[PDB]
């Protein structure tokens, strides 16, 4: 597993460097952001329910076919596994968000998901719905200016977007 | 299969007996990765030394381990620790999808020692391995709970005896029986490179018939008489 | 906690084995399990299944 | 590496489950000390080059037989490996300070170090002398936080050695 | 593994209605003739020594290059896989006679099979051939009519010989 | 897949590596003579299916008169409909496991994920206890006999488990 | 019981080793995370009563069926009993905080959650408007941590509702 | 596995036919020849740290490219796996030159070695340059007469130079 | 298959260590046995065919019924498998010897012998009767050690057969 | 402990076999090679004195730095220690000499030995250079195949030190 440390800390030792000074400003600045990071996390640890019920009851609005007899949701079975892909994916997405780093959402959770899905026989391409209607609800929870100081954090959000876009392009 | 024995290990033993049969645990239950001496645990042998844990005690914390959780769990796929730990813990593949989804759902709703558990307190395995043997890969002979898939299975997932299963391979910790599981087909039975050279000249197609260059036909009374 | 479970496999556990076959070499009758609280009701059922009988259950 | 994060998600991640107060409260006890890890690294990285050549001098001090011909420390390719060896050391110390954990440490020296100090008969003791040189100049930098954070460090990699 | 019932009910949830009263009159009338189900799989059963041992002794006498030195029933180890095989094949045809489908046969028995006589090189034309000595000594006593009351039973005739077809044409 | 008589016969003879002996034999003569109520009781669920459906939901609505007003989840046409269509779900489930003469059906589709998907959509369990125990009480009115035994039988089954 | 500090202890008992820079580091977080979270017991020890009160209103009135005959709220028993066990719940969720872990929670609330609620009929729903109404009364009782810690404790409780 | 013995077994049955005089002399005059073998196997064991330790030192000064930030013996773990390779080849070459047959090494040694390679990258011709010099040190203390009677032990040379090319062949 | 050098080789193997001195003396005892264990086999292969038609002989004339008509041993082609039958277990003798292990006997004749012996419905006694005379006559065709090594093996045979 | 007649019981007991041709055939290996050890173990036992001081003076000899002041080699008590371990050491020797096979050096020596030389700071080097004057004086000593099977278990310590 990586972090932006650790990361940061291979980078420097395939050339078997020192890190420079440049690298302990960035990740100094990551350390002095890390408790808004932590807010970020716990808004969607703390939320996780409802983000997933709202994102499944708009993937079903729009996709019917999933939810109809032999559609890909129909029985209780096939229905609590899609919830749960849901809870799982977005669990990751809160750890790389904490960690700062994808590297453990590709190693755990995408690591070969595309093909499991399809040999499943999953469409991929709700997966990365249902992925994009998990970031828009969760959007608004990492939004909520309520229970927290006040402050600017746009690249919280930038990063929230992009590892929720990188899940849904690995699943589809 | 047939020339490595079955490691056992009862109540009282001497030293060369505990030596071995650590060698083996270690080299079946950690894949044939190199294990470091830092990486050793001592105080789990302790207690098997002393008679506290059986070898299946044993197997259960070293399966809950940060050596066995850093190669097999954490930078794999759930369906990638569930076919390691069916060959290693078991000593076979997973039959049907149901059991991944079992394992899978298993893992999430209760963590991951409840899974390890579910391996190692399962009657599959107290049946093979009871608490005194070490686990060993067993579909390479047919038992009675056998399948038609379970052969092919797990000689996919054998990769050879100067094979394993590492993380530090360039392409990762990659699942290879999540596909064929799902849509319930056979394992891949091509064997390493090594092997080409052996028994060469045995004919098991004997009773096969070579075709014919050209089909023969009769033109006149109809072109299959 | 820890509960130590004195077992003896009696006769229901030697039928047993007569039928289902020694897959693992053969042991003697009476030993003890040591188990977590977690995992004793689970190490119970299972020795019950397979008809062993427990001598005793001592805490600890 | 495992780092403080890192066996935080690993946790969560091992229970399947989501992060909660707890792992919350020990990534911001490694944010708020992330601050002295970060100034003793830069120190560590900025004296470097003394830090190696004193270490090399104190290892030659305390074993003087070492450099005498058909010993381990004859010769200039041996010494130069020394010096090679201690900028190794410093280097991942430096890492296991920024990483906030000693990870770095455990992935690149601990864990092979015996094997290979046995095959090529490399004395530990020889190593240690250089930690422990290294440890007493450090304390003559870093006033603060940054000595203990440097100095439970330096401590993880002697105690590997011993 | 799944009998008639499970394979009807599955078709019916697949469109996802109700058994129509086709289907039912069929299920009912199959479970009808259970009763003679019964006596086909008790005669697949009490039988089995004798049919294996048949097709064993014809398969020898046909193909004598198995049981001579170098071939792959040659020595006891092999001549006792190769039997055994013959029992597991026996046994899972019966199977999926009592069940009425052919699932359990193929799902449980036949599926690797092909893969693993590659793997080991058995010929599997042979085992075929094998197979299909032993669906003809089955079929001679299926066919008897002592200790059990005289009537039609082509149906199941029919139905046993579909199933060690298909084992055979698997293998092959 | 599915747990009926004859699935667990041929498992349980496959686990121990032996033919079909007489007890499993005992159990398929079992289940071949109760296909003759069990497949009646099927047939007449399948027939009276829409009164069933419009009576459960009736149920529901007066057993929880709160659940239809606005603010809740009864409310709306779309939540009724569909209230009609998961009854539709079990009770076809219902004729499904009268038919295979065992839970499987049950146990496979509505049983399994019960309880999580209920939790993530806010569905009271006790609603569709209150349609099980209403088609439990017309049970009697459309059948008699074994018939009415068996169909009251899944239906308790497919009631313990909403439980 | 799971806090900060049995993790810190319980992953080095596992790995048969002393506790090292990483572990330490996390127990620093939770040392200073504690003034907060004991002041929000405090808090939220010293209006147990207000807070119980107004979550049994708050739920009847989320909840008018409960109150009429038949039901589960009918009865003074049955409402002495729902303010012994939202009393239950604050005094636990005050527990986790002084605890700095959700342990106290896991074992004395979570376990054996969902089998005795249904077992009794309890529907989680009252339980969960319950915690909400104490979360928004937390939230003008408290300023600042501490009323990032209640809310964390109480969203857990919750979330292992539903 | 096979040694010589069991290697001519094989042959006569699949022949189907007894040993010949000539392969019982063969094997007899193997079997005289032991102690010659026994001795060159002692030597292989008893001089094997020195000869992974002055092939591992050779290697390290040919190939300072292995060593170095990147390479593929930087870190210590990396440096420990490959003294146990060495170690490791050195022990089945051993066996072999007891078994007389290189059966051992394509069983078990290189069973699913080059795969393993290349999966981890590791550079098959440096380990290729270590078995050689490996056979290079060995050589030296299989020809030492140091404490054992005198005689020719070049067959035996041969036959271990042969083991070592079979391995770095398979490996490369 | 297992013979001495070769569980020598895979006992140490599976321990992952070199051969000791303990396995190279067994190995030293096996290359030792070589010479009247060469020449057994050289005596036994000498004498096959007398061997194996006496040891036929032999099992009629104690199993008399078996060549009456209706069972095994009448016909041409049973009589011929009989032969046929005892030349396997005497080649797999001489295979025995030569290598000096249960190996071959064992690969080739006694795993899966039960087995095949009650498919066919061959009597272990006809063969243990064959082997009898096969031990009577190589008390007669060998002497010294070589005989002990012979009825060794001839032994093993037979008490695997019963 | 590991010897001929341990490893024949070992292993045909774990496959649950009696005894056969080939475990015979190592226990006869080892009671002919038994000769050669005793007569080795007579020899070394006379010269124990005289072998286990030439070894301390050998070790001297080739680690001057030893007997400096500050080390290990200085006061008497030590250089008692160190007789007193090669005494041990050529003991051990005789022992797996006479019970042919590395059993007694194996538990009473190897096993334990890493960790405890790692604890005590003893130098394997140390032991390697005095077992190496020893199997320089078994020549002078010993003569024939005894000298060969003293030197197999002299190398044998010798490679579990290095
Ligand atoms: C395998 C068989 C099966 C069942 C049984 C099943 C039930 C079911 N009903 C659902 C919708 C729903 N179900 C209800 C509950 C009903 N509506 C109200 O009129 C009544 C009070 C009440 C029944 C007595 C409601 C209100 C919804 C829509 C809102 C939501 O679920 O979030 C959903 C969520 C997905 C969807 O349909 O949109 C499921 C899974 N689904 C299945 O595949
Ligand atoms: C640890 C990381 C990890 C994840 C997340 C993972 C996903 C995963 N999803 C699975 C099945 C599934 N996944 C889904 C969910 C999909 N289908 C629905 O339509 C949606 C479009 C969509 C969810 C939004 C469904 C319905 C199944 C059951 C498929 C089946 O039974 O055919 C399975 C097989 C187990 C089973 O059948 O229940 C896995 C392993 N695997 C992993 O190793
Ligand atoms: C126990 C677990 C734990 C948590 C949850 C935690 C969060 C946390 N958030 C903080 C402030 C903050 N929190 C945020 C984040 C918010 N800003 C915007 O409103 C966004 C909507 C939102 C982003 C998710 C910001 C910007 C600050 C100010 C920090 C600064 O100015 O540097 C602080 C500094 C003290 C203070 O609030 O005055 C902490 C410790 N710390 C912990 O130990
Ligand atoms: C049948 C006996 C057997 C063999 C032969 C064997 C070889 C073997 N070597 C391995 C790793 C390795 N092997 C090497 C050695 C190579 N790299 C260097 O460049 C050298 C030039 C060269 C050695 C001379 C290295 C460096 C690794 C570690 C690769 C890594 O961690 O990235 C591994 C992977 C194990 C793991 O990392 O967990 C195996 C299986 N294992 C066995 O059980
Ligand atoms: C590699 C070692 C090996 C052995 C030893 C072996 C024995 C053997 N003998 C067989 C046949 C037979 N063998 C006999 C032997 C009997 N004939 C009588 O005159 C005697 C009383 C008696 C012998 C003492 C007979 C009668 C058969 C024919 C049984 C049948 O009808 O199939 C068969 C059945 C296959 C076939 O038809 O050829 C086997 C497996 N097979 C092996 O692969
Ligand atoms: C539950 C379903 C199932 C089946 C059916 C099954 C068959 C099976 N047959 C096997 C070997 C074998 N199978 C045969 C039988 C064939 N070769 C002969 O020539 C005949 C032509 C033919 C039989 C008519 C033989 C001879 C072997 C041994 C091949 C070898 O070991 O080299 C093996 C390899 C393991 C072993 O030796 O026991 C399997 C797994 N496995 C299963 O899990
Ligand atoms: C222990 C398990 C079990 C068995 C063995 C069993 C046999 C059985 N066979 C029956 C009749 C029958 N059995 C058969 C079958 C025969 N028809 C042809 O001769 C075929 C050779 C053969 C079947 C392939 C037929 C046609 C009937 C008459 C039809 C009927 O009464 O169902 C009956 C009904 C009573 C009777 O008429 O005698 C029973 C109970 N029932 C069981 O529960
Ligand atoms: C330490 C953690 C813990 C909790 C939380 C807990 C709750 C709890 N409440 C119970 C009784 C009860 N609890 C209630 C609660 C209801 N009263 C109504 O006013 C409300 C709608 C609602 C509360 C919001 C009721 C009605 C009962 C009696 C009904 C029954 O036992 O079935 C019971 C059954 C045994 C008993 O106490 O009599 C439990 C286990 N028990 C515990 O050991
Ligand atoms: C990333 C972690 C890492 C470390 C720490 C490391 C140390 C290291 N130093 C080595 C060589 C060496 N290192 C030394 C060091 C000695 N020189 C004397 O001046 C001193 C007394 C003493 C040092 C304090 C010597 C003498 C050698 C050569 C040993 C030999 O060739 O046998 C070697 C053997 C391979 C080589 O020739 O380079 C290693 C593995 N390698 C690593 O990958
Ligand atoms: C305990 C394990 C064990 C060992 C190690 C062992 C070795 C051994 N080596 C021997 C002689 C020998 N040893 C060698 C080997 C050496 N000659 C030199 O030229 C080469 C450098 C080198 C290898 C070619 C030779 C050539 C002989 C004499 C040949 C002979 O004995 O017939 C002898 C017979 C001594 C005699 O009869 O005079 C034995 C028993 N025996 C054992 O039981």
């Amino acid at each position: 597993m990586n972090d932006v440390f650790t990361r940061a800390i291979a980078q420097a030792d395939l050339k078997g460097s020192f890190l420079l000074e440049s690298d302990l400003d960035k990740l100094a600045s990551f350390a002095k952001e890390g408790v808004k990071r932590l807010d970020a996390v716990a808004a969607l640890t703390n939320n996780a329910p409802a983000i997933i019920s709202d994102a499944a009851h708009k993937l079903f609005a729009e996709q019917q076919e999933l939810i109809q007899p032999g559609g890909n949701a129909y029985p209780h079975r096939r229905m609590a596994a899609c919830l749960r892909d849901m809870e799982i994916i977005l669990r990751y997405v809160s750890y790389a968000l904490l960690a700062g780093d994808a590297s453990v959402l590709d190693d755990r959770c995408l690591n070969g998901l595309r093909e499991t899905y399809n040999a499943l026989g999953t469409p991929t391409q709700s997966v990365a719905r249902a992925v994009q209607l998990m970031k828009d609800a969760a959007m608004v929870h990492l939004k909520s200016t309520a229970n927290v100081t006040v402050g600017d954090c746009s690249s919280l959000y930038s990063e929230a977007a992009t590892y929720f876009d990188k899940a849904a392009a690995s699943i589809a | 299969a047939t020339e490595n024995p079955k490691v056992t290990l009862r109540a009282p033993f001497t030293s060369e007996e505990f030596q071995g049969a650590l060698y083996a645990i270690y080299r079946h239950i950690f894949g044939n990765t190199y294990v470091m001496e830092s990486e050793r645990p001592t105080t789990a042998e302790s207690q098997l030394k002393d008679g506290r844990i059986t070898v299946r005690g044993f197997i259960r914390l070293l399966a809950k381990s940060e050596v066995y959780k850093s190669r097999f769990f954490q930078k794999t796929s759930q369906n990638r620790f569930i076919e390691l730990s069916h060959k290693l813990l078991l000593g076979r593949a997973p039959y049907d999808q149901a059991e991944i989804s079992y394992h899978l759902d298993l893992w999430n709703t209760q963590g991951y020692d409840a899974e390890i558990d579910s391996y190692v307190d399962s009657e599959e395995y107290l049946d093979f391995f009871g608490e005194d043997t070490v686990p060993f890969l067993r579909d390479f002979k047919y038992q009675t709970g056998q399948q038609g898939v379970g052969y092919s299975r797990l000689l996919n997932l054998y990769d050879g005896y100067a094979g394993s299963d590492t993380d530090r391979a360039q392409s990762g910790q990659k699942a290879r029986l999540n596909g064929t599981i799902a849509q319930a087909e056979p394992g891949s039975i091509e064997r390493p490179s090594a092997l080409q050279d052996t028994w060469k000249f045995a004919n098991p197609n004997y009773r096969n018939a070579k075709p014919p260059m050209v089909k023969a036909l009769a033109l006149e009374p109809v072109d299959l008489l | 906690r820890i509960y130590k479970i004195t077992v003896s496999e009696a006769g229901a556990y030697a039928t047993n084995k007569h039928r289902t076959g020694y897959r693992a070499p053969i042991r003697q009758s009476n030993y003890t399990l040591t188990v977590p609280y977690d995992r004793f009701l689970p190490e119970m059922i299972r020795l019950h299944q397979s008809g062993a009988k427990i001598v005793n259950v001592t805490s600890v | 590496s495992r780092t403080v994060i890192t066996e935080v998600i690993a946790t969560a991640d091992s229970q399947g489950r989501f992060l909660n107060s707890t792992e919350l409260q020990a990534a911001f006890g490694r944010f708020e000390r992330a601050v002295p890890a970060i100034e003793a690294a830069r120190a560590l990285t900025k004296n470097q080059d003394a830090l190696v050549k004193g270490a090399v001098q104190a290892v030659f001090k305390k074993f003087p037989y070492v450099t005498q011909p058909g010993e381990k420390g004859y010769g200039d390719s041996n010494q130069a490996k020394c010096a090679r060896d201690i900028g190794y050391y410093l280097r991942f110390i430096t890492y296991s300070l920024v990483a906030s954990g000693t990870g770095p440490l455990d992935d690149y020296v601990i864990a092979g170090l015996r094997e290979v100090n046995r095959a090529f008969n490399l004395n530990p003791l020889w190593y240690i002398e250089a930690l422990n040189y290294i440890k007493g100049e450090t304390g003559k930098l870093l006033s603060g936080q940054s000595k203990t954070e440097a100095l439970l460090y330096i401590d993880h990699a002697i105690n590997a050695l011993s």
